[PDB]
DNA sequence: GGCCGCTTGACAAAAGTGTTAAATTGTGCTATACT
DNA sequence: AGCACAATTTAACACTTTTGTCAAGCGGCC
């Protein structure tokens, strides 16, 4: 996606500094595979901070990776690449052809 | 080649010195002042297309003949490069 | 008319000729084909390869299915895209408890196919591919070229498939086994292969000398995990990936005929696989008895050319490894909520990574379509750069002798160029064919009617050439042979037995190239000379005229049908054709009308057209033309009577000279077209829109030719015009000061839009054949985000003919037209004709001699005796041939004029005199005879029209072969002023009306500073280019007045300043003072 | 007396301040699975 | 893969007011 492995390590342990802080001793589930997501979490709200692209926040490239799933859902499901007005359907409302289109014209990684 | 450009050679001890003398003539003999040529009379370099005879717009040319007339000098004289515009004063 | 000069004529040559193509989706793509049987080679062979993806949850691949396509063809060289047709096949992931999960042939993506024309269409653009060619797996060892020690030096499968396995025995620790990166004793590893002594050593076999590396089998394993890498086993012949000689040919038949019986296909699998046969065959090998220390030698035998089958198989798999393990990532994430075989898999990674291969790698250079030729010698052209690492032109450690020729004769020796020789050549006629799949095959004749093909490596009882056959077994005596390098006199078995294993070439075409074989008389000039000719083929510049050449072999018979220049005719006859642009039918079997390509469209801008022939009704079976050809016949440049001889100099070093004849007939014309496209951006600030009301350019020029925005079609437009004048509301540039009032004292007001628009690019005068609006709001374009109406328009142009360009015959005599004097002067000959082309020698008569001249002699025989001679390459047409055709050509012309009320001028008297004491013709009968044999060898007397008396010497005349090559003079012409530029580069260099450019390479300025010229060397850095801020000095300083150019001030150096004051470097304009230290830079 | 020039009044068109509506971050935090 | 709350912040648009331009009227000069 974003950054390589080695940059990828820095937003991810880090998440490990506000987790490990934040943990309820009291349920007794014992910390263990739990901050294995406050860094994940972290790598996504980093990934989307941090890329080849200008400002992508998380009303982007959620909708992005979600234009790419669709994108590639109906792409599995018809034999041909689905243009960009035969993908509103596939979305709901206030999802037309135009702003859909504008989504994909800003970036991602180009 | 160039009318007499050989004759040139020989005056200057340099085929250097000699360039520099070429457009430092022309830079005073046709863009300050068009009436400061030693080539008046019948020598005056002129053209001969389909209109009639005019005089050539390029200096160049004027130097390299202007410079075999025996008059103009060169080399180290006058240490005042301000008082060139002197000279050219007088010839508006 | 037709005289055949071609003796014994057996076997055709190979057809289509375009098999490697057929070869290529017919033998990898085993699409067409029921998946019950194939093996594997392409498709279902890379696709097999992938291993059951782990992660139960186990994904298996089964079946497959290509066909119907999206956009057909047009479709695509209309709107760009491709003729990528969508593949799939049918996947199921399967888990412990029940998981047959099959999905519906999972629709997985897209994949561009072949056409039967033996191309492919990327971007509209239709461009080709080119196989490589390696050095085939195996082990050849090769000789050590520094001191003398021979090591082994393991092919591996694929250049991009496999550690390269060594072998090199230096002192220390001889004998090291060294793959793709290491550096260990081979005893280390050999322990590993299960052997570690006494039954490695005296079973088999400096050796065992590290005894203490060849005990424990799990030591061997840490201990060379240690010496590779920092402080991986899992390949090198383990598994199939890193090492494995499928396939079933090359890799794998090899060992077997040169180390020992016995092989799997990759080596160690750890149970040893050729570390064991190597040292068997090494030790062996020095000094021993097996020599065959036969090192690659550029040995043909070992050359593989990998088609586009197994091109793309490798790419293909390569993409496919992507998605194996986007599939991994799938399958250790989530489990109920969205893993179906059809989510997993994407058809991006294995889509995208495989058409940027067609768009961008070399080999997929763009479909030379300049002419029906250059587009068949892409598909035999191969070459050795590419992806693996024969490649890097001008240099590359050492391929000084990896370029130079070779013993095979299954390859010509005059196609390459110069800047990459060796590496760019082409195929035989009679190659490629049978399995060639794995290594070339050629033909070879056994003087009995039969043709066998066992391969290139071929050595058996020797051979001999298609030279002096007699009923089978010719009566020479010394039949010539030819084995291995040298051609031992001769061997003749004497006996009435087939021949000599296979001594029988079949046909002289078999050795150079079917596009060399074309020359007429190929075997009177050099290589280099012939080699430029060659390439002349391949941009010879299509007309709608096609004299077709006089001297042509019988080659060109399937250069017009196997390249579909033209069309054919199926069953049956009786055209009944309308002709027009739309072929009739045929009354064999139904009713198809046969659509011409309507001009169609060049990728370098020539257009071909295709004129019928036929009314009523016909068969045999050509029918219609193509681009330039004529019934069938080949016919690229144009055949014009010449005459050589010098001309007050218009013809100095080797130029050519032309008549006005040519141009008043418009002999030599042609045709270039030009695509463009103006693209309506939506920059939000302000969308364009194509409208035909631009402000300011209120005029007539616009609505009359314009009106709506585009042009119209079918009008003439030359440079400087409106084509598509889009409007935009990107306001860059607001109202300026004193700007409004000149805005205001006129009848108009302001703007918010501005001008821009296209205006024609600095060459075209022609007209438009249609345009094409291609905006939103239809699905069926892929076009580029946020783009909205993209206009294209296809201007039109006729060439004519000016001064200049190259004419490069078939030979190699190039030149370059200096002046079309017309008719009146130029040689006239004594009956009219005036001499349309005088060819003068030097540049190649002398020097680089050629054979040319060849074709004159026999050219104007064949224009007065009515006939097109046909002279094959090494076989008949020959000196004493030219003798009985001249003397019937001869009495023919004399003939008239001798009946027509004269005979013998004292003008053609006196040149008689000439050759008298010249010792050219023989004294003795009157004028008549001594102006027949200057006639066979030379022609007649010949005057001049400019001047007034004949030239006094007996010159030659007659019809050989002018061609034009693509390279011209009007688009190879530039000149500009301050009105170019570039910011940011700070150079001249773009522009929306003017892509004019200019270098000032390197060794041309210090030749300028060579003399006294410092001001004018200067210059070209003071006013012009560098200093931007000085442009203006100048050009404003002469539109004004006379006065001095700035003392300069570069621009660039104040980048570089910049650039190198990124760092701590202080660029400091130190003064001659010193302690002032000058500084030149704070915007003045 | 008539004509020309200058000044003032009216009308039309486009800003500073206010008003409100739409987006990001953090954090919270969520949440689920594995150890 | 991500929704909310809140909170807070950012962005823009619209109003009423003001400013500018045009036409009409009055005064002065010829």
């Amino acid at each position: 996606r974003g950054l390589s492995f080695l940059d990828l390590i820095q937003e991810g342990n880090q998440g490990l500094i506000r987790a490990v802080e934040k943990f309820e001793y009291k349920r007794r589930f014992k910390f263990s595979t739990y901050a294995t997501w406050w860094i994940r979490q972290a790598i996504n709200r980093a990934i989307a901070d941090q890329a080849r692209t200008i400002r992508i926040p998380v009303h982007m490239v959620e909708t992005i990776n979600k234009l790419s799933r669709t994108a590639r859902q109906l792409q599995q499901e018809l034999g041909r690449e689905p243009s960009y007005e035969e993908i509103a359907e596939a979305m709901g409302p206030g999802w037309d052809a135009k702003r859909v289109e504008e989504t994909l014209k800003i970036a991602q990684e180009p | 080649a160039e009318p007499g450009i050989d004759k040139l050679f020989g005056m200057v001890d340099s085929k250097y010195r000699l360039t520099v003398v070429v457009a430092k003539r022309a830079q005073q003999l046709l863009r300050h002042r068009f009436k400061n040529t030693v080539l008046e009379p019948e020598e005056r370099p002129k053209m001969r297309t389909l209109e009639g005879l005019y005089d050539d717009p390029n200096a160049v040319t004027w130097a390299m003949k202007e410079l075999l007339t025996g008059r103009l000098f060169f080399g180290e004289n006058l240490v005042p490069e301000d008082r060139l515009q002197k000279e050219m004063e007088r010839l508006y | 008319e037709i005289k055949r000069f071609g003796r014994i004529r057996e076997v055709i040559p190979l057809p289509p000729l375009t098999e490697i193509q057929v070869e290529s989706y017919k033998k990898a793509l085993q699409a067409d084909v029921p998946p019950e049987k194939r093996e594997n080679v392409g498709i279902q062979a890379a696709f097999k390869e992938t291993f059951p993806i782990e992660e139960g949850l186990v994904l298996d691949f089964l079946e497959y299915r290509i066909g119907d396509p999206p956009f057909s063809q047009d479709e695509c060289r209309e709107k760009d895209l491709t003729y990528q047709a969508p593949l799939y096949a049918r996947l199921q992931l399967i888990h412990k408890d029940t998981g047959l999960i099959k999905e519906d042939e999972v629709f997985l993506g897209h994949l561009p196919l072949m056409t039967e024309d033996g191309s492919f269409i990327i971007n509209g653009a239709d461009r080709v591919i080119v196989s490589q060619i390696h050095r085939s797996p195996g082990v050849y060892f090769t000789p050590d070229p520094a001191r003398p020690g021979r090591y082994i030096a393991s092919i591996i499968p694929l250049p991009k498939r496999g550690p390269w396995i060594d072998l090199e025995v230096e002192a220390s620790g001889v004998v090291t086994m060294k793959v793709n990166k290491r550096k260990f004793p081979l005893v280390l590893l050999l322990r590993v292969l299960g052997y570690d002594q006494e039954t490695l050593v005296r079973e088999l076999s400096g050796l065992l000398d590290e005894a203490v590396l060849a005990m424990r089998p799990e030591e061997a394993m840490v201990r060379l995990f240690t010496l590779l890498r920092p402080g991986l086993a899992y390949l090198f012949g383990l598994l199939a990936d890193p090492k494995r000689y499928d396939l079933g040919e090359a890799g794998r038949y090899k060992a077997e005929e040169k180390l020992g019986v016995g092989l799997s296909g990759r080596t160690l699998v750890f149970k040893d696989e050729v570390f064991l046969p190597t040292l068997r065959y090494l030790f062996a090998l020095t000094a021993g008895v097996p020599g065959h220390e036969v090192d690659d030698i550029d040995h043909l035998g070992n050359r593989r050319i990998r088609t586009v089958g197994e091109l793309m198989a490798d790419q293909f798999r390569v993409g496919l490894a992507r998605l194996a393990r986007g599939v991994r990532e799938r399958m250790v994430m989530g489990s109920p909520d969205t893993l179906t075989p059809a989510k997993l898999v994407n058809s991006r990674p294995l889509e995208a990574a495989l058409r940027e291969f067609f768009s961008r790698s070399q080999l997929s250079q763009f479909k030379d379509e300049t002419n029906p030729l250059s587009s068949l010698r892409h598909k035999r052209r191969i070459s050795a750069l590419g992806p693996g690492g024969l490649t890097r032109e001008r240099a590359g450690f050492d391929v000084r002798d990896v370029h130079r020729t070779h013993y095979g004769r299954i390859c010509p020796v005059e196609t390459p160029e110069g800047a990459n020789i060796g590496l760019i050549t082409s195929l035989a006629a009679y190659a490629r064919v049978d399995a060639l799949g794995f290594i070339r095959t050629p033909y070879r004749r056994v003087k009995n009617g039969v043709v066998t093909e066992e391969v290139v490596y071929m050595t058996a009882s020797e051979e001999d050439r298609y030279t002096i056959a007699q009923a089978n077994t010719p009566l020479e005596g010394d039949r010539i042979a030819t084995d291995r390098v040298v051609a031992r006199r001769r061997g003749e078995p004497v006996i009435v037995a087939p021949e000599e294993v296979e001594f029988m070439d079949v046909s002289p075409k078999q050795v150079f190239s079917l596009n060399t074989n074309l020359i007429p008389f190929l075997e009177h000039d050099d290589a280099n000379r012939a080699l430029m000719g060659s390439n002349m083929q391949t941009q010879a510049v299509p007309l709608i005229r096609a004299q077709a050449p006089v001297v042509m072999t019988g080659l060109e018979e399937r250069v017009v049908r196997d390249s579909l220049a033209a069309l054919y005719a199926e069953e049956d006859g009786e055209v009944v054709k309308v002709d027009g642009t739309r072929i009739a039918v045929r009354y064999e079997d139904g009713r198809l009308v046969h659509p011409l390509r309507r001009y169609a469209r060049s990728n370098q801008g020539t257009a071909f057209d295709q004129r019928p022939r036929v009314r009523v009704g016909q068969r045999v079976d050509l029918l219609a033309d193509g681009p330039a050809s004529e019934e069938g016949f080949l016919a690229l440049g144009q055949n014009v009577l010449v005459a050589i001889m010098p001309f007050d100099g218009y013809n100095f070093e080797d130029a050519i000279v032309i008549s006005e004849e040519l141009l008043k007939r418009d002999f030599y014309t042609s045709i270039h077209i030009e695509r463009y496209e103006i693209e309506a951006r939506d920059t939000k600030l302000g969308p364009e829109r194509i409208t035909r009301d631009i402000p300011h350019l209120s005029e007539a020029a616009l609505r009359d030719l314009d009106e709506e925005g585009i042009v119209r079609i079918g009008a003439e437009v030359k440079p400087g015009d409106i084509l598509v004048g889009r409007t935009s509301f990107k306001g860059e540039q607001e109202p300026s000061p004193e700007e409004r009032l000149l805005r205001s004292i006129f009848g108009e007001k302001a703007r918010d839009v501005k001008d821009t628009s296209l205006r024609v690019p600095p060459g075209e005068g022609g007209i438009v054949v249609g345009r094409l609006r291609l905006r939103r709001g239809d699905p069926g374009v892929e076009l580029k985000p946020g783009v909205r109406e993209v206009v294209r328009v296809f201007v039109a142009q006729k060439r004519k003919l000016q001064v200049g360009d190259k004419l490069a015959n078939r030979h190699g005599n190039k030149g370059v037209v200096a002046k079309i004097l017309p008719v009146e002067d130029m040689p006239h000959l004594p009956d009219g004709t005036p001499v349309d082309v005088i060819l003068n020698p030097l540049g190649v008569p002398s020097r680089m001699n050629l054979g040319q001249i060849l074709e004159t002699h026999l050219g104007l025989a064949g224009y007065f005796l009515g006939q097109r001679y046909i002279s094959p390459v090494f076989d008949g047409a020959t000196e004493p041939e030219i003798k009985e055709l001249l003397a019937e050509a001869f009495n023919l012309y004399f003939g008239k004029r001798q009946g027509e009320g004269f005979g013998v001028d004292k003008r053609e008297k006196e040149v008689l005199a000439r050759a008298e004491k010249l010792g050219l013709v023989s004294p003795g009968k009157s004028p008549e005879e001594q102006l027949k044999e200057l006639f066979d060898l030379g022609k007649v007397v010949l005057y001049d029209g400019r001047t007034g008396e004949p030239f006094e010497g007996p010159i030659v005349v007659g019809q050989m072969f002018i061609m034009k090559l693509y390279h011209m003079v009007e688009d190879k012409m530039h000149a500009r002023s301050t009105g170019p530029y570039s910011l940011i580069t700070q150079q001249p260099l773009g522009g929306k009306a003017q892509f004019g450019g200019q270098r000032f390479g390197e060794m041309e300025v210090w030749a300028l500073e060579a003399y006294g010229a410092a001001h004018t060397l200067q210059e070209m850095l003071t006013i012009k280019s560098d200093d931007i801020e000085g442009r203006n000095a100048a050009y404003q300083a002469i539109i004004k007045g006379e006065d001095v150019p700035e003392p300069s001030v570069p621009e660039s150096f104040r980048v570089l300043v910049k650039e190198l004051q990124a760092l701590a470097l202080d660029v400091q304009t130190l003064d001659e003072k010193d302690n002032p230290v000058d500084i030149f830079e704070g915007l003045a």
